[PDB]
């Protein structure tokens, strides 16, 4: 992982040794080139993962995530230099290194072969993260929702770090590899049960789980829009991705303990959903989206099977696309209006023709129209859940209606009508606009042609 | 506020269109509006007013309960079904401040005149801000009416966006 | 006789 | 839907009010004030209002159409809703 | 450019149903101010229209004269043969 | 245009509607009569329904009463 | 289906379009002989939507009443079906007789014109379908069940006679 | 009229009529006029409930 | 088998390419209905002669020509089934077709959008002929979601108005 | 219709049950009763690839029916004779339908007609 | 009721300028000014040929343009689809798959020259 550690890393000088005025340009062009270069980690095996050494290894799990990660920088950076055009040039710099920090840690974390090594770097998000809600964040709020960001995340943290540990001392070692052959059954035991929670709350918090989501709508409606394509594209991933792996150790136990989990999740999908019917600001909609989305995932893992685990990591790839496109598409109405109330702005597909495109498109991925990957994500999912109870289909049928619904009230509340009368500083979309949202759908609707290679280890 | 002169004429228009809705027929309907209107006629000196009232209100009660469920709308009037058809293609004028120059360069002559009405406005402006300034009580204004321009070379104050509203068919 | 059609900028 | 024009709008407005049996012909020019000179009433108002929503196939809103008490307020009202200009 | 309108003394409730409703309103005492204004709607190319059996026989005259022939020409191939 | 509009007036027409118009609805009814000669059976009876009541006890199997 | 109803909306967008975007049948009337081609295409698709015979709804409507009457179903909705049979009737001819037949109830400025050729080539390929295509693709297509063919005269007659009445 | 001080949260905002945008004046200068509002006026509780597209509350006939 | 196969598939690429030539190659706006409209009927063309031949002689295959996915024991293939329901009504839903838009050249003549519009017919009917040739029911279901978003979008044409919104 | 009304709205007893008959025996009344004779083998409807509900005692009419059109293509107004042979032999198959419904409901009939005589004997 | 002297003095005043503003709006004759437009050397003997009327070549150029449709809308497209037919797809298992023919009483097998027998001998029934 060195051959992309390193061009990571390098970045940073990069940054800062540039002309004042090619700064986005050189970080820009150079993680585009990082981006390309990932793709060399699709050389997946039908059997072994690719273990590149002691410390890293790739396997088609973490794979898709890398491409995605590194793919997602030079997005951030076009979506954040328009809003930062008037910071001065050192904090521009300083913001520009956070990003690069939090992809350092996140392609580290994704390929870490030590659960513990895992476990620092997946902490070690929360610092840069934390600082750019809460400097470059815009509203009062900002301060308040890195708190409920920072300690949530390590209420749930901390316990998981004395199960490691706890982990490491009676197998001896956290070695990913290692505990796939060292693996023993779960007695049922009251001290197992506290195991298991501590094991899966920390990732249960980062998804989030329903209950525990309350510093979502908080946390990606106050980041900047680099914070938030950030924190709903990649970072609520970890927690499906530590999942993915914990599970490996905690059978049989998992059986039952799920139960509580897949009640909270199933039916809080539909409470979110509902919630984003009722949505007053567009941004709060969007992170309440994300939520909904995110306990199928949650489901998906804790019923442990084939379907479930390839429709699980379809959909974390398929929502970070299409969770990413929405913020970039409303964070181009708010640069123009400057609120983020969605019945402010209305009729705007007769302003901005090409961008209500744009819309048209995010929201068809949104609610999963085939054959997108997000409907072949929710679709192997949906089978899989119907296999493990037939009722199922009830609450997954009731939140595909809803989803619907506020997916495309959303577009007709702000793209159609008429447009609001005393609005008239609605400029043309500018050409980085445009691109910034092609390279979210594009992608997107090009990974139809070949499924597989998002589909995980169990394809 | 409506007075008792306009809740009734609004009646005798509403109960006349039902009724056309009913008997479709025109001959058929010329009929019945004629007796309608005789109706009418048999109270039109009616000097106690609390009797007009009672009147009135028995009326509107006979016309609720002879209403046609599914009444006649013109195409275009609320509830038609072209209410609102052409809204899409109403885009307001300052938009054209956003075309680019090869754009702009396509009609020399529409934005050269362009340019005059907007020399316009922006000369009128004070007058009109000072003629509602001077003409408005101290509390501030208690209708919505506007006045007209009292003045030569004065414009009726605020009517950039009456002047230059969209055209019903705009495309 | 041709009228103006006012619409939003389609150049960029 | 072939386009209107002023001498055209009043032309259909006038030939309405000519076949309305209330109206003497002779006595009829587009500054006939509908009560004080036509000495019609209130009720016969309305009755033309309607006849030139059937005339030009619209309706004009009571509001508006109470004030409508001459023939060339009529023929202005509907020039200004068409956008006709000439 | 101006269209120019039919004179409008031409519109008169003779001989329509308009003339009808009149008739049956002066017994009432009642006169219909506006029945020249619909006059035209029953007169000239409006005056006289099909019923619903005579809509529904449109070229039916030329239909089963076209029949007719039809089966003479079939009948006379069936005795050629 | 080819076709001026009229006011208060039946529209003119051209001859070439009215022609075509014909030959439709002419079309249709030497169908119907025509299928009719031919195929009466499809809409009058294919086959005579028989009259159960009028069969022989011998020929359903029917014995006699006291045996 | 496909035929005659496609050509029933382009029949009444026809008509639409002459009264300027009026779709209330009480604002239509007298357009018998002004829309002489809409309403030889107006009367063969109410004609092949109600089952006249040898039209191309006969070749299916006929043909399905006839094997709902034989069948062994239930015998309340054998009832609403042939009672919605007779209503095809009804609502066909409320069409005809308030869109075509009697006097003019639209506005004085008369612009009827359905005179151009894409209006008139449009409609004219699917009338000869409403005609024709029951009876082609009815003696084409392979036979798959066994139709049925013998029934008492009145379960023969079930859906031609509800349609008149 | 505020709503009901029950610990709902409502606080102090305006217990406005609950009717449909729907039933309100179409021939009036709404500010807004397809969301028949005028700046400044307060905003019903549930206005987005009553948008002219979701519940309407229109009298019926029947 | 030959030709069977390969004027059953030409019919549904045919109606593709007047999608891919609105990439602004080829393009030039003031053809463009008729230029759709034309596919529509040489698409009812090509129909027929498969059609002729089913007629004939009850001939009916299944193409599975494109591997997309395998799932463990589910392999799921891009595939069309020619067969009696899908030889009938593809010609009838052409020919109906072809007819709507000849009709729809002159009721949207003055519509500014009209090129967007025979866009949006044809892309309905690319979907309806997914759903109706569908041999699995993946893509089925493709088909099935296809026509409903084309209505979502045809039907809210004039999306000014609240109530084509509604 | 008639059928109906006596079963529902009268003596059910004496009325055949559709989905029961028959209930007497084949032989019942009729000596030497002749089996139903099969033209075409199971082979040639196999061969032929008739619809399963097709493979009734009418199928070598229909064999000889859909040879017919195949070899007539284009001419779809030909084998006119080939169908009505098939259409009616499956209207004389339709008979021995109700026939067997007739004879059903008469045994019925003689069954009670044999209870109340037999019981009026006591 | 009616307008206040008021009201009809700012309605006249309004309506002069509503009117200004719309006449306004009308296209001076050499508007759109288009930028230089670039022809092609096939449309030369088009229009050439065809301002001369008539419908005898008002049908040439018919042909034409449909013939030029059917080349690159039919004519290859079909060449790509057999190509991919005949090369790729049918050169893997059950890619294509038809239903074998039916086979009657009578018929003759090409590949073997099998005659099939006859079925039996009818019980002519009546008609
Ligand atoms: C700490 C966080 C809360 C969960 C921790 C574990 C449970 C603590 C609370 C229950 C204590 C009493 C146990 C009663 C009992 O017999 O066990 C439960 C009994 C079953 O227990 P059991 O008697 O079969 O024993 C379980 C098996 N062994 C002992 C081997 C581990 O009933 C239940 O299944 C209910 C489960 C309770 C939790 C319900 C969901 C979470 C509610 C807490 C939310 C906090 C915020
Ligand atoms: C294992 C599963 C885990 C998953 C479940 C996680 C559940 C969620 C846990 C939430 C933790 C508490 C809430 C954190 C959100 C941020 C808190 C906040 O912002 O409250 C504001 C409150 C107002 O005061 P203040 O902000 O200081 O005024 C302005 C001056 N700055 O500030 C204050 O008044 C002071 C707040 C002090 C609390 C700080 C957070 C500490 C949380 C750990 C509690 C420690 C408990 C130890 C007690 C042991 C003995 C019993
Ligand atoms: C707020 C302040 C209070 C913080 C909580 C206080 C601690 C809660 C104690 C939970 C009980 C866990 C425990 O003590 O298990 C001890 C057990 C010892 O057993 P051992 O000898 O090591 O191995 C043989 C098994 N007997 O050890 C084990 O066998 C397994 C222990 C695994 C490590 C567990 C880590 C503690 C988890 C506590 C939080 C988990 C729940 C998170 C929140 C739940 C949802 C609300
Ligand atoms: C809103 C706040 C958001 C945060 C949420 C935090 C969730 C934490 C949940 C912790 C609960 C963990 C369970 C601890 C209880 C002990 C578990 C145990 O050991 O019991 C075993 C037994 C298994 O039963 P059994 O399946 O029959 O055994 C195998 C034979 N078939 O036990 C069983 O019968 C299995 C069933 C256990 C689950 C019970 C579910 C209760 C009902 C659903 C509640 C949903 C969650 C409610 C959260 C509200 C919080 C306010
Ligand atoms: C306007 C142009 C149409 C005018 C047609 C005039 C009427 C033609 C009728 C010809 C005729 O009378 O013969 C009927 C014939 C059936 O033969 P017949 O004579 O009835 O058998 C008895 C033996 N003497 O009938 C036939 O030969 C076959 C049916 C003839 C009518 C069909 C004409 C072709 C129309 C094709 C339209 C297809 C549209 C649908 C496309 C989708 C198909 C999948
Ligand atoms: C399902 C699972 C439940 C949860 C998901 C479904 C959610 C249903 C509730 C909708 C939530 C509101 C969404 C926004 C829609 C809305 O508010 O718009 C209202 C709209 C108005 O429509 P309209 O009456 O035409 O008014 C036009 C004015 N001129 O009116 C509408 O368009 C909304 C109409 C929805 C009504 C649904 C009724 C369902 C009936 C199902 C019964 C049949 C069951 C299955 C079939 C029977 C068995 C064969
Ligand atoms: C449930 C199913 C749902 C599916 C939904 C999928 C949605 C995505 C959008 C649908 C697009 C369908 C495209 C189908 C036609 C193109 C097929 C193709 O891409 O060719 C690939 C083919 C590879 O062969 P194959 O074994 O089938 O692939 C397995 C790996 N997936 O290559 C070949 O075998 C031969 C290729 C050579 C062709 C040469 C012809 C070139 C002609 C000149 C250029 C024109
Ligand atoms: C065949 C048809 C003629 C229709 C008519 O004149 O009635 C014409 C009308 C416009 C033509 C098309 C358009 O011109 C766009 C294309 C451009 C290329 O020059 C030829 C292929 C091309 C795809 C066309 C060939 C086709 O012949 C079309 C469709
Ligand atoms: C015996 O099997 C009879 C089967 C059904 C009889 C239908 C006869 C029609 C009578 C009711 C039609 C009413 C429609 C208005």
């Amino acid at each position: 992982m060195l051959k992309y550690i390193i061009p990571t890393i390098m970045l940073m000088p990069l940054t800062w040794l540039s002309k004042n005025n090619m700064i986005w340009v050189n970080s820009t062009a150079h993680s585009l080139l990082i981006s390309f270069t990932s793709l060399l980690l699709m050389n997946q095996f039908g059997d072994n993962s690719l273990n590149f050494s002691l410390l890293f290894f790739s396997d088609s799990l973490s794979t898709p995530l890398l491409i995605l990660t590194m793919w997602l920088l030079p997005l951030m950076l076009m979506a954040s230099q328009h809003h930062l055009s008037k910071e001065n040039l050192t904090r521009k710099k300083l913001f520009i290194t956070m990003l690069i920090s939090l992809q350092l840690f996140l392609i580290m974390t994704f390929t870490a072969m030590e659960l513990i090594l895992f476990y620092i770097l997946f902490e070690a998000t929360l610092v840069p993260t934390l600082i750019i809600i809460t400097r470059w964040g815009n509203q009062t709020e900002r301060l308040n929702a890195g708190l409920y960001f920072l300690f949530y995340t390590l209420a749930g943290s901390l316990p998981l770090l004395v199960a490691l540990i706890y982990i490491q001392n009676t197998v001896g070692s956290l070695n990913f590899l290692m505990l796939q052959y060292w693996v023993q059954p779960v007695h049922n035991s009251w001290s197992n049960v506290f195991m298991w929670l501590a094991c899966m709350m920390a990732f249960m918090v980062k998804m989030p789980l329903y209950g525990l989501h309350l510093w979502l709508p908080k946390a990606h409606v106050e980041a900047p829009i680099a914070g938030s394509m950030v924190l709903a594209a990649v970072l609520l991933k970890l927690g499906g991705y530590g999942m993915l792996r914990i599970t490996l150790i905690l059978n049989p136990m998992t059986d039952f303990m799920a139960y509580p989990f897949i009640m909270l999740s199933l039916w809080g999908m539909i409470m979110t959903s509902s919630i984003c019917l009722r949505q007053t600001d567009l941004k709060s909609l969007i992170a309440y989206s994300s939520v909904s989305h995110m306990a199928l995932v949650i489901v998906a893992i804790l019923i442990q099977t084939p379907w479930s685990y390839m429709g699980a990591t379809a959909l974390m790839i398929a929502h970070g696309l299409t969770s990413s496109m929405l913020f970039c598409l409303a964070n181009s109405n708010y640069e123009r209006i400057h609120s983020r109330t969605m019945i402010l702005a209305r009729g705007l597909q007769t302003l901005l023709p090409l961008m209500a495109t744009w819309w048209l498109l995010a929201s068809l991925t949104n609610l999963a129209l085939p054959p997108t990957i997000n409907l072949i994500g929710e679709l192997f999912v949906v089978m899989s859940t119907f296999s493990w109870s037939n009722i199922t289909i009830i609450l997954m049928g009731v939140n595909m209606v809803i989803t619907a619904l506020y997916s495309l009230y959303m577009l007709i509340m702000t793209q159609r009508g008429k447009y609001t009368y005393h609005i008239n500083n609605i400029s043309p979309s500018f050409t980085r606009e445009n691109a910034l949202m092609s390279l979210h759908i594009l992608p997107l609707l090009l990974l139809t042609l070949n499924p597989k290679i998002i589909l995980g280890p169990l394809y | 506020y409506l007075t008792h002169q306009q809740k009734v004429l609004r009646l005798y228009k509403r109960a006349l269109r039902h009724l056309e809705s009913w008997c479709i027929h025109r001959d058929k309907y010329r009929y019945f509006a004629c007796l309608l209107r005789a109706r009418f006629d048999e109270h039109k000196n009616e000097k106690d007013m609390v009797k007009a009232t009672q009147l009135l209100r028995e009326a509107e009660e006979e016309f609720w309960h002879g209403q046609h469920p599914q009444p006649y709308i013109f195409p275009e009037s609320p509830g038609g079904t072209s209410y609102e058809r052409y809204e899409c293609y109403k885009v307001p004028e300052w938009c054209l401040d956003d075309w680019h120059p090869s754009e702009k360069a396509m009609y020399p002559d529409y934005f050269a005149k362009r340019e005059q009405w907007k020399k316009l406005r922006r000369e009128s402006w004070e007058r009109e801000v000072k003629q509602l300034q001077e003409e408005t009580p101290v509390g501030g204004p208690r209708t919505e009416a506007l006045p007209p321009a009292r003045k030569q070379g004065d414009l009726p104050p605020l009517w950039w966006h009456i002047v230059t509203r969209p055209r019903e068919r705009p495309m | 006789k041709r009228l103006f059609i006012i619409k939003p900028s389609g150049f960029y | 839907a072939p386009p209107l024009t002023l001498e055209g709008i009043k032309d259909r407005v006038l030939y309405v009010l000519k076949l309305y049996d209330k109206i003497d012909p002779e006595k009829l020019s587009v500054n006939s004030h509908f009560m004080k000179d036509l000495g019609l009433d209130s009720l016969d108002q309305v009755e033309i209002i309607m006849a030139m929503e059937d005339e030009f196939g619209f309706e004009i809103p009571d509001i508006d159409a109470e004030k409508l008490m001459c023939p060339q307020e009529i023929v202005d009202y509907i020039a200004d809703k068409k956008d006709v200009y000439e | 450019s101006k269209m120019e309108l039919p004179d409008y003394k031409q519109w008169k409730i003779e001989g329509t149903p308009l003339e009808t409703v009149q008739e049956k309103l002066a017994a009432r005492g009642l006169r219909d101010p506006w029945g020249r204004n619909e006059a035209w709607r029953y007169m000239g190319g409006f005056a006289n229209n099909v019923s619903f059996v005579g809509a529904l026989l449109k070229g039916f005259k030329w239909g089963f004269a076209a029949f007719v022939v039809a089966i003479g020409a079939e009948y006379y191939l069936e005795s050629q043969k | 245009a080819h076709i001026e509009p009229r006011y208060r007036q039946f529209p003119q027409l051209t001859r070439s509607q009215v022609i075509q118009a014909e030959f439709f609805s002419a079309t249709m009814w030497f169908w119907i009569l025509w299928r009719f000669w031919h195929d009466s059976d499809a809409v009058l009876g294919h086959f005579p329904y028989p009259d159960p009541s009028q069969w022989t006890d011998e020929e359903l199997g029917i014995p006699p009463d006291d045996e | 289906h496909a035929f005659f109803k496609a050509m029933l909306f382009m029949c009444s967008g026809s008509i639409i379009h002459s009264l300027n975007d009026e779709q209330d049948i009480r604002k239509m009337g007298g357009l018998f002989k002004a829309m002489p081609f809409t309403t030889t295409a107006l009367i063969v698709g109410s004609l092949a939507l109600t089952g006249m015979p040898f039209l191309t709804g006969f070749y299916s409507k006929d043909l399905i009443i006839e094997a709902a009457n034989t069948s062994y179903t239930n015998a309340w909705a054998l009832l609403m079906t042939l009672i919605a049979t007779s209503f095809t009737a009804i609502y066909s001819t409320r069409i005809i007789f308030f869109a075509l037949l009697g006097q003019p109830r639209f506005p004085t400025l008369v612009n009827i014109n359905e005179n151009n050729p894409l209006l008139i080539n449009s409609i004219k390929r699917l009338l000869i379908g409403s005609l024709f295509a029951g009876y082609i693709i009815s003696n084409n297509i392979p036979p798959t069940t066994i139709p049925q063919m013998t029934m008492p005269y009145y379960l023969k007659t079930t859906a031609l006679i509800v349609t008149i009445l | 009229e505020p709503y009901p001080d029950d610990g709902t949260g409502y606080g102090d905002y305006p217990k406005l009529p609950d009717r449909s945008q729907q039933e309100r004046d179409p021939w009036y200068d709404w500010d807004h006029p397809d969301l028949r509002l005028n700046w400044g006026e307060p905003m019903h509780w549930d206005l987005d409930m009553y948008i002219r597209n979701r519940v309407d509350t229109s009298p019926t006939p029947v | 088998m030959n030709m069977f196969s390969s004027l059953s598939l030409v019919t549904l690429l045919l109606l593709t390419m007047p999608i891919m030539m609105m990439s602004f190659n080829t393009y030039k706006p003031s053809n463009y209905p008729l230029y759709v409209k034309t596919a529509i009927s040489y698409a009812f063309i090509t129909s027929m002669i498969p059609t002729m031949m089913f007629i004939h002689s009850g001939q009916e295959l299944i193409i599975s020509n494109w591997h997309w996915l395998t799932i463990q024991t589910l392999k799921l293939s891009l595939s069309f089934k020619m067969d009696y329901f899908s030889m009938m009504f593809i010609p009838v839903a052409l020919f109906v077709t072809w007819s709507i838009m000849e009709f729809s050249m002159w009721y949207m003549y003055s519509d500014p959008n009209i090129n967007k519009f025979f866009k949006y017919l044809l892309l309905f009917l690319i979907t309806m002929l997914i759903l109706v040739t569908a041999n699995n029911l993946f893509q089925l279901f493709i088909g099935w979601e296809g026509v409903g978003i084309m209505s979502f979008l045809l039907i809210g044409w004039w999306y000014g108005r609240a109530d084509a919104n509604t | 219709g008639a059928h109906l009304a006596r079963r529902y709205l009268g003596d059910a007893s004496v009325e055949p049950d559709p989905l029961r008959m028959p209930t007497f025996p084949p032989d019942y009344g009729f000596p030497e009763r002749k089996e139903r004779e099969m033209v075409a083998t199971q082979q040639e409807m196999n061969d032929a690839q008739l619809v399963l509900q097709q493979r009734d005692y009418c199928a070598h009419y229909l064999i000889r029916f859909l040879k017919c059109k195949r070899d007539s293509f284009p001419n779809f107004l030909a084998c006119k004779h080939e169908r009505h042979d098939w259409d009616y032999c499956e209207h004389l198959d339709y008979v021995k339908r109700m026939k067997e419904f007739e004879r059903e409901r008469r045994l019925l009939q003689r069954k009670k007609r044999r209870e109340q005589r037999e019981a009026d004997m006591a | 009721s009616g307008y206040t002297p008021e009201e009809k003095l700012r309605l006249q005043q309004l309506r002069e300028l509503r009117r200004r503003w719309l006449k306004d709006q009308e296209l001076s004759p050499r508007e759109p000014v288009l930028p230089p437009q670039r022809v092609s050397p096939v449309e030369r003997f088009w229009n050439k040929f065809l301002q001369d009327g008539a419908l005898w070549k008002n049908v040439i150029y018919k042909t034409y343009r449909h013939s030029i449709f059917a080349f690159t809308h039919v004519l290859i497209p079909v060449w790509i689809i057999h190509y991919y037919l005949k090369y790729h797809v049918t050169t893997k298992p059950y890619t294509i798959v038809e239903k074998k023919p039916r086979i009657f009483p009578g018929d003759t097998i090409l590949e073997t020259g099998e005659v099939i027998p006859p079925m039996k001998e009818f019980p002519d029934q009546h008609h």
